[PDB]
C-alpha cells in the first residue's frame, strides 16, 4: 500500500 | 477517517505547523482541517519521510515533523493519535 | 472523476509507467487503476515537479513521467488529458 | 489549493 493510500484513507 | 464535520473546522496552525505547511507552498494563515490534512500529507511525500517497504512508517526524527509531534516516528494508521498531535498545533477559529 | 467501476479496474503498467511507480516503493506488476492514481500522485509531491505557487502546475520534460506522458509539462486539471496519456502506458486486464 | 487536492479530485 503506498502512503498516498495510508494517508487518503486517514482524511 | 476523520470525520466529515472534523475537517469542516476552521483552524489557525500554530508558528511551527505553519512553517511547516508554507515550506510546502501554503499561502494562508487559516485553514479547514481538511486542508491542513492534505499540505501535511503532500508534505510527508515531498521530504520522503515515508518507509519505502512499510509506507504506513513516517520517520521524522531529522525532520521539522518530529519536533512539531515530539515522536521519532509514528504509524498514518494510528489515526487518533495523528488527530491529537496535530490538534496540539492548531487553534480553532 | 474516475467513476467507482473504473476505480477497481485491474491493469498491467507497461515498463515506463511500471519504472516509475516501482521508484517510488511499488512492489508488484498488476495494481487497480485507484493505487495506479495514488502512486503517480506520490511520485510527482515526491519529485517535487508541481509549480509551488500555483500547484495544479506539473513540469516533466526533464523527467522520466514526461517520457511516458510525451509531454513538457501538464496542469492537473486536464482531467481527460491525464486519463488518456495513463491508459496509453498500460494494458487493462482481459482487454 | 495544494497539489494532494487536484489530484484528490483527479483520483
Amino acid at each position: 500500500t503506498s502512503f498516498x493510500e495510508y494517508w487518503y484513507l486517514l482524511l | 477517517q476523520i470525520p466529515a464535520s472534523e475537517q469542516e473546522t476552521l483552524v489557525r496552525p500554530k508558528p511551527l505547523l505553519l512553517k511547516l505547511l508554507k515550506s510546502v507552498g501554503a499561502q494562508k494563515d487559516t485553514y479547514t482541517m481538511k486542508e491542513v490534512l492534505f499540505y501535511l500529507g503532500q508534505y510527508i511525500a515531498t521530504k520522503r519521510l515515508y518507509d519505502e517497504k512499510q509506507q504506513h512508517i513516517v520517520y521524522c526524527s531529522n525532520d521539522l515533523l518530529g519536533d512539531l509531534f515530539g515522536v521519532p516516528s509514528f504509524s498514518v494508521k494510528e489515526h487518533r493519535k495523528i488527530y491529537t498531535m496535530i490538534y496540539r498545533n492548531l487553534v480553532v477559529v
